[PDB]
RNA sequence: AAAAAAAAAA
């Protein structure tokens, strides 16, 4: 049940529950020796690198938001806009 | 303390961890660091199947099934609950398909 | 004795309340549903906002008399000494050049009267204390202090730009999205009190005679109100039933 | 004391019936809604003991605005306990006047056999019933009862298409609810509830009649 | 004790936990109750409030007049002498009327005993044994503290009339109702009576074991030895178990026994030991919502 | 040994695993005569008051418009369907039926396109009473003269009644015959739990005493063997009835021990038996105390003392707790030297 | 102690103390200046200090 | 609440209080007595002799046919004054409660004591009626005593039987006052009289002559359900919760209360938070068994073959899966085409 | 090693 990109009705803003699991999954990926999409300035804790490449929206995660009628909308990271 | 026991992550802790909206902390404190277990389940019948891990054979006695066997990770207390209910003449068939 | 006896039934009541509402969650369409998908609320708290980011606001247009409302909210352009003391000559030149101005301020006054009637219908006992996000008085004070607003010097903010900015802000502050009749009607039903508080406080008299906000201060205020109204919306996936219990 | 109190309660019951008919969308003039007690005493009399007015004299025939051949009878039987004989008399009147809708204002109650007659007679002619004590108060004028609007099938379909809902996932309202009995809601209809909110001003919810 | 019920069929209750002094066959509770006015009956409206008696080992309700006639008082003036001490009092004579009106059929002592015996648990047959059973209720179960011997029906009738007199005094409000938590109506079981009760139980078990041994050795025609007859482990083992464990009763039937009667002595400070040696425990369980 | 292992050094006979690997496998006991399942008893009479005592048909025929309205209303809700069917069948006292019972017209030609009518046997349904596990039936109106007005109903009679119910009447009765046939609520083959459910309690070297479920299953096997020996020898009817009473008592108190009106299962140490219901139901039971509230591994607990020199997102942790508690940090090239000096 | 980095990030981004200042119960802070800190705030901000 | 002249005058509000409060014959009379009166015109009470011959001078019935037994009821004057009652109302109530069986004679208005005399007329047409056996045959004085107890303990003179004590007062806060909008446009609170009654009967209070039908409510939720409807139940529960929390000065946000009020009123009736409202829902078996009555819920789901769709949070907690809630309400997918330059 | 009881801490 792939909803088209023009027909997405969910919010365009990443809430805290998406942010926590995206940061955790990306930190686990960097800790398991994935390539780092951005430059480095001496950060060693991979959760800091996870925020650092979340600022430039360079994280390859597709969030599959589930509507209550068991349909899903796929949103990229760069399609969402950070707020804190 | 004398038996070197862990802390009781009781019901109210589960309540306010639900209130925080943290699914992974709940899954950790209630499945990962308490009692993880792996069981082999027949796909047709949904019950616990025979799994010989040495020669890598699977067999469900109630269905005569040798191939369509899945593997399910679950808490051990849920497995005792299901086996006690199987002693209650109840079939909690875990339809994994 | 009272501390002992009770504590048992209080804990039992807490367990019952948390078990009746353990799976009630705000979903991704903004609606509030239980585990079976049965609809409970179309928006969380009937406005779709989280409880952390709201404050107690004073609604100024409810308890006032009719002559006090006309004195403190009707913008009269005919008082030219006040217009020379309040506005610069560029603003007086701009307002006299346009022909939309008088009927647009009259439309503002009509909307304020209709909002006053709706607020008096909603609150019959005259409660001028609402619970709304985005404290407008503190933000007006913040943009006065940031831009060093002088309240005894003439300003450069035309009232027609105030009306345009308020209308653009209220069009950009949405909760229920869509262009259908149901979606639009649910949008004004969700944002009616917020729109009444915006129009009753960001009026063309208060921002010009009392606050004396400048231009860039006014767009900063509008952008901050829009951003922090976006931030106050309830997150989809937030467990509100267990939080309520 | 019986005549004045009986005239007063008959006037109040008639006013509530006409307000109920106006709320259902039936053609009711303004003077019938604003009919005073003295106007009722002039029009119908003031001595209910000597049949002034009689209980059969207060029969109300009302018609719908959109469809003029869809009409309601309102009967006022004098018997406190209603048997199948008066129900059959009213039903025969409904066939010989070709009207599918009627409300019987009973005084004390009805026999369960008459209730079963209303149940199995229902999907040709709708024959609702009302106690006299329930019709002394207009329920919708209470401050605890918000605005109820009955929806058509088009508005229900638009609602379910917009909110991606199935009919069992909505909130429910019983068919024996006093508001649902007031509006004459059958099973399957959706009622829209508009209420005042202290956080957003007003809120619109939807309920399914079950 | 006189109490009032907010709910139920009883307007007032009179309770005695009567027991014979320092004896077995334990404490029997006798009730003299007033029927409540709230009975929806046409014929009972003319009757009104009515006095009944609840007897030990009888699950039915008996009027007090049949009980008084069962003690040997067929006339009504003698019974009203036994209850109403002053004949000049109007209102108590008004209150004693419905019991007299109800128990009009029974007028003879053996008829009253047959009325009593027909309602007991496991009823007898052909009247008279029931009458004998009724005597076994009226001599060994009704008020053992006033007397269990023969020819004690007069003093028992005096005490029953005093109980009915107190119930009628509390009905008319001339005396205050008794209080449960008034500490004058309480006694403290110390080590003395408690160990006495344990010794009663263990001595009864010892006599039963000795009886079984000598009945085993008497049916074969042989004699017996007294030192081999007495099993000395019974009393010692019972007292040791009920003091070490704290369950105050038989070891097999410790579920019906009170727990925590005997406690380990707290030796942390001298004041803690002195406070543990001077402790009073209420038998109310630690789950009551009543304050 | 075919059900699992016993100590830490053995292997399963079936799956050849240790105590951690083996989930344990079930056994079965073939009972000589069927007995009631106690927790289904309040269900069982709910079917027994809806079907016929003789022909095993429903009291109201399933082509009734009321039954069709109930089925239409209660799609997906079989429990409420059973409640509504039981409310419809509560007032039926006669098994009314017959295709020739509507011959009230005169000179009426028979219809070859007529639907079948109710196939009732014309028998009066008894009122069913119960004082524990004993089930009795009473007829207020007498049937044919060979039937006694008061009878005791064994579990075999209920088994034969519930066996002959067709699948359609099960589906209107709110019980899917694919998984939940009604005749399966009477225990004929008793499942035997594996050794994981009933662990052999070891005290000092060797396992001296088993738990309570093993002793209860020992009583089950002894009572069943006594019953099959007594019916194999052709003994008297009262001996068979006593054996059925003891077997039903042992089965029910294996399942449920807290039902009033029934004698308690007397364990050796002066306590009642802890049955499966006592394992599951309770605050300290398997659901609330072991599934919603299981104990965690990595945790600590100690007394608190103030520290005003700590900011609010900090906690002071003692060195012993910090050495005892660990964190499984992944090894990356970023921190390889520091983790090497740590190990 | 959380035992994974996704749980560690959930503790950081949800459970942490400065994120839990405001109650959703009554839209008020749950933590306030208490005891002698509050007493010396009152004693410091007087005019004569 | 009251409307019109009852709202501002204490006398009409006291009239409303008298029309609402239950006033039986207990609350109003002084004493009762039963006399034997052989001559009604020469009665034993001399003080009655002045007026009883007034009533029998032009009687509506034969004085020979009446029974000699008399019931004399002396009434308290102050209780008649407080309830604003009169003797013709009492005589009319007796005549409509007992029919033609009893003769009722009342005293003068300005006497020293208010005396009522009640007799029974011997219906000689009913004395020859057959079918009378073992019916506790009646004497006339006992019948007079029983009807004396009947009209004493059960006869209602005025008010509603379900309502006990009634209080009349003026509010002192701006919560129970009537708030109106004046001509200037301000808000004015008017201190009108209002009533507080112990015991509720809304159909017999709202339908009164001078009672406000709009602002009058109750604290009984069930009576709001059979009187108004489910949405008024929701608003009434919100109001009672607000009053309960505002008694102690505690403030809870509106959303957390409105969510509970919408959870209970979702199904159309009152869904209580008990085992009778939660376990009767349409949720899963593992969700319902985790709260209360675990074995009963599990075996009902076994007998009905109920499918648990794994949508709740406690169900996934039992399964140990990531629960579809909070931050587990979505799935993260790896973007294949976003994997750009790295290291 | 289990089960039960008792005494306590917040
Ligand atoms: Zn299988
Ligand atoms: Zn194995
Ligand atoms: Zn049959």
């Amino acid at each position: 049940g792939g909803v088209p990109k023009s027909k997405r009705i969910t919010t365009k803003y990443m809430t805290k529950y998406e942010r926590a699991r995206v940061l955790g999954t990306r930190a686990l990926q960097i800790a398991m020796c994935a390539p780092i999409m951005v430059e480095l300035d001496g950060e060693t804790d991979p959760l800091q690198i996870a925020m650092k490449e979340l600022k430039q929206k360079k994280i390859p995660i597709i969030i599959r938001r589930y509507l209550p009628d068991h349909s899903y909308e796929d949103w990229s990271i760069d399609e969402l806009i950070m707020v804190d | 303390r004398a038996r070197d026991g862990g802390l009781r992550f009781g019901e109210m802790e589960r309540d306010c961890q639900i209130s925080h909206g943290a699914a992974q902390f709940l899954r950790e404190r209630l499945f990962e660091v308490s009692d993880p277990y792996r069981v082999h389940i027949c796909n047709f019948c949904g019950l616990i199947a025979i799994a010989n891990l040495r020669n890598n054979t699977f067999e469900c006695k109630g269905c005569k099934n040798k191939t369509q066997i899945s593997q399910v990770r679950l808490p051990y207390a849920a497995k005792l609950l299901f086996q006690e209910l199987m002693s209650m003449n109840i079939a909690p068939r875990l339809m994994v398909t | 004795i009272d501390t002992a006896v009770k504590t048992a039934e209080t804990g039992y009541i807490q367990r019952r309340l948390i078990k009746a509402m353990e799976s009630v969650m705000v979903n991704y369409d903004g609606t509030v549903r239980n585990s079976v998908g049965q609809l409970i609320q179309l928006r969380y708290g009937e406005d779709g906002l989280c409880g952390e980011l709201v404050e107690f606001q004073n609604m100024p247009t409810v308890k006032l008399s009719n002559k006090s409302f006309e004195k403190r909210f009707k913008f009269d352009w005919s008082n030219e000494r006040l217009m020379k003391k309040v506005f610069t000559d560029d603003v007086i030149k701009e307002m006299t050049d346009s022909s939309e101005a008088i009927q647009e301020l009259e439309a503002e006054w009509d909307r304020l009267v209709s909002d006053r009637d709706s607020l008096r219908q909603i609150f019959p006992n005259g409660e001028s204390k609402v619970v709304l996000p985005c404290n407008l008085q503190r933000m007006i004070w913040n943009v006065q202090k940031i831009f060093h607003i002088n309240k005894r010097l003439p300003t450069d903010l035309s009232p027609i730009r105030v009306i345009k900015g308020v209308k653009t802000l209220l069009e950009r502050c949405v909760i229920v999205t869509g262009n259908d009749r149901i979606s639009k009607q649910a949008n004004e039903n969700a944002t009616l009190l917020f729109q009444c508080l915006i129009r009753s406080t960001l009026c063309t008299k208060y921002v010009s005679e009392e606050f004396r906000l400048s231009t860039e201060a006014f767009e900063w205020l509008v952008g901050e109100i829009e951003t922090r109204f976006q931030q106050a919306q309830a997150n989809p996936g937030e467990m509100v039933g267990a939080l309520a219990a | 004391m019986d005549d004045e109190a009986e005239t007063y309660k008959l006037w109040r019951i008639r006013k509530t019936i006409m307000q109920l008919s106006h709320d259902r969308g039936y053609l009711v003039t303004q003077d019938e809604l604003d009919q005073t007690l003295e106007q009722f005493k002039e029009m119908f009399g003031d001595k209910p003991s000597e049949k002034r007015p009689a209980r059969s004299d207060l029969i109300v025939l009302v018609a719908h605005n959109d469809d003029p051949t869809d009409q309601m009878f309102v009967f006022f039987p004098e018997e406190p306990k209603i048997g199948i004989k008066t129900i059959k008399t009213y039903c025969t009147r409904m066939q010989e006047e070709n009207i599918h809708r009627a409300i019987v204002v009973v005084q004390g109650g009805m026999t369960p056999s008459a209730k079963q007659s209303l149940v199995d007679m229902a999907p040709k002619y709708i024959l609702e019933q009302f106690l006299e004590s329930e019709l002394l108060i207009n329920i919708t004028e209470h401050e605890l009862v918000p605005e109820h609007v009955v929806m058509t099938v088009e508005e229900k379909q638009e609602l379910l298409s917009r909110y991606k809902l199935k009919e069992n996932m909505l909130m429910r309202i019983q068919a024996g609810d006093p508001v649902a009995r007031y509006f004459g809601l059958k099973r399957g209809q959706v009622v829209k509830i508009i209420r005042s909110s202290e956080t957003a001003g007003r809120y619109i919810s939807y309920r399914l009649v079950c | 004790y006189v109490f009032s019920m907010k709910d139920g069929k009883y307007a007032f209750k009179t309770e005695i936990r009567s027991c014979l002094e320092h004896s077995s066959r334990p404490t029997s509770t006798l009730w003299v109750n007033m029927m409540a006015r709230g009975s929806q009956n046409i014929k009972k409206s003319a009757i009104g409030q009515r006095i009944i008696a609840i007897l030990p080992y009888i699950k039915q309700e008996i009027p007090i007049m049949i009980v008084f006639r069962a003690l040997g008082f067929v006339a009504d003036r003698d019974i009203l002498e036994h209850i109403i001490y002053d004949f000049d009092d109007p209102e108590m004579m008004e209150m004693v009327k419905p019991s007299l009106d109800e128990a009009f059929v029974v007028q003879e002592q053996n008829v009253a005993l047959n009325f009593i015996g027909a309602r007991g648990a496991r009823p007898g047959v052909t009247k008279d044994k029931r009458i004998k059973y009724a005597k076994e209720i009226l001599q060994k179960e009704m008020l053992p503290h006033v007397g269990v011997s023969d020819f004690c029906e007069t003093k028992k009738a005096y005490f029953l009339g005093y109980m009915v007199h107190r119930l009628l005094l509390a009905s008319l409000g001339r005396r205050e109702l008794d209080d449960r938590d008034h500490y004058g109506n309480k006694r403290l079981d110390l080590a003395g009576p408690l160990l006495a009760f344990l010794f009663r139980g263990l001595f009864k078990n010892l006599m039963k074991e000795v009886r079984m041994y000598t009945q085993k050795f008497i049916d074969r025609g042989k004699d017996f030895n007294l030192e081999l007859a007495i099993k000395t482990n019974i009393i010692t083992d019972g007292l040791r178990y009920s003091l070490a464990t704290g369950n105050w009763g038989d070891q097999k039937k410790a579920h019906q026994a009170r727990a925590g009667v005997s406690q380990v002595l707290n030796r942390l400070t001298f004041a803690s030991t002195l406070s543990h040696l001077r402790r009073v425990n209420s038998p109310i369980g630690r789950d009551g919502k009543l304050a | 040994p075919r059900q699992g292992v016993i100590d830490r050094t053995s292997r399963c006979q079936t799956c050849a695993g240790n105590m951690t690997e083996c989930p344990g496998h079930f056994g079965h006991i073939d009972l000589a005569k069927p007995v009631f399942h106690i927790g289904f008893i309040t269900k069982t009479i709910k079917i027994l008051r809806c079907v016929c005592f003789y022909c095993s048909k429903m009291l109201v025929s399933p082509h009734n418009p009321k039954i069709k309205e109930i089925v239409m209303k209660s799609r997906g809700q079989p429990r409420k369907r059973l409640a509504y069917v039981y409310d419809l069948c509560k007032g039926k006292t006669i098994c009314e039926g017959g295709e020739d019972m509507d011959l009230t017209k005169e000179n009426q030609q028979p219809d070859p396109n007529k639907k079948p009518g109710h196939g009732g046997c014309g028998h009066y349904q008894p009122s069913i009473r119960r004082t524990g596990l004993d089930l009795t039936a009473e007829w207020k109106h007498q049937n044919e003269d060979s039937q006694e007005k008061k009878i005791v109903v064994s579990a075999e009679r209920v088994w034969e009644i519930l066996k002959h119910i067709t699948d359609e009447e099960c589906f209107i009765l709110g019980m899917d015959p694919k998984y939940a046939r009604p005749d399966w609520m009477i225990v004929t083959v008793l499942p035997v739990p594996p050794l994981a459910v009933r662990p052999a309690v070891v005290m000092f070297g060797a396992a001296k005493n088993q738990d309570d479920l093993t002793h209860k299953l020992s009583d089950i096997i002894k009572a069943n063997n006594e019953l099959r020996k007594n019916e194999a020898s052709g003994a008297a009817a009262h001996v068979i009835q006593e054996n059925i009473k003891m077997l039903q008592f042992h089965v029910a108190t294996l399942v449920d021990n807290d039902m009033p009106g029934m004698p308690r299962a007397m364990q050796k140490s002066g306590k009642p038996l802890k049955a499966i219901k006592a394992r599951l139901k309770g605050k300290e039971g398997r659901i609330r105390g072991n599934l919603m509230g299981k104990r965690v591994d990595f945790s600590a607990r100690t007394v608190i003392t103030p520290d005003p020199n700590l900011r609010i997102d900090q906690v002071g942790v003692p060195r012993s707790i910090a050495q005892n508690l660990t964190f499984p940090e992944l090894v990356t090239p970023f921190n390889i030297d520091r983790m090497q000096e740590l190990v | 102690v959380p035992q994974s980095m996704e749980t560690r990030a959930e503790v950081e981004n949800i459970h942490i103390t400065p994120r839990q200042i405001i109650t959703p119960q009554a839209n008020k802070p749950v933590m306030g200046i208490v005891q002698d800190t509050l007493t010396a705030v009152r004693k410091m901000t007087k005019r004569d200090v | 609440f009251l409307t019109g002249g009852a709202a501002r005058d204490a006398e009409k509000a006291k009239n409303v209080l008298c029309r609402l409060e239950h006033t039986t014959l207990r609350k109003v009379t002084a004493n009762t007595a039963i006399y034997y009166d052989p001559d009604p015109q020469r009665t034993v009470i001399s003080e009655d002799q002045e007026f009883v011959n007034v009533y029998y001078e032009m009687p509506d019935f034969d004085p020979t046919r009446i029974s000699p037994w008399l019931l004399r009821i002396e009434l308290d004057r102050k209780r008649m004054t407080d309830k604003k009652l009169t003797m013709e109302q009492i005589a009319e109530k007796i005549n409509v409660g007992f029919g033609e069986d009893l003769n009722c004679i009342f005293n003068d208005d300005n006497a020293d004591k208010l005396v009522l005399r009640i007799r029974i007329m011997n219906n000689e047409e009913n004395k020859f009626q057959d079918e009378d056996e073992a019916v506790d045959k009646m004497e006339d004085d006992m019948f007079l005593r029983c009807i004396e107890a009947n009209m004493l303990s059960d006869m209602t003179l005025q008010g509603i039987e379900a309502i006990g004590k009634v209080y009349m007062h003026l509010p002192q806060t701006d919560s129970k006052k009537r708030i109106v909008i004046t001509e200037t446009g301000e808000f004015k609170a008017i201190g009108e009289w209002l009533l507080e009654t112990d015991g509720t009967s809304m159909m017999k209070v709202l339908s009164e002559r001078d009672v406000d039908p709009i602002r009058t409510s109750s604290n009984d939720i069930c009576e709001i359900f059979q009187v108004l409807g489910i949405e008024a139940v929701r608003k009434s529960v919100e109001k009672e919760m607000n009053a309960v929390l505002q008694f102690y000065g505690l403030y809870v946000n509106y959303r957390h209360l409105a969510l509970l009020c919408d959870v209970m009123t979702a199904k159309g009736h009152l869904m209580a938070i008990t085992r009778h409202g939660i376990n009767r829902q349409d949720t899963g078996a593992l969700m319902r068994c985790s709260f209360e009555e675990t074995v009963d819920v599990l075996m009902d789901a076994a007998a009905h073959a109920e499918t648990d769709p794994m949508r709740g949070v406690s169900e996934n907690i039992i399964m140990g899966q990531l629960p579809k809630m909070g931050t587990g309400c979505f799935d993260l997918l790896l973007d294949a085409e976003k994997c750009r330059f790295g290291i």
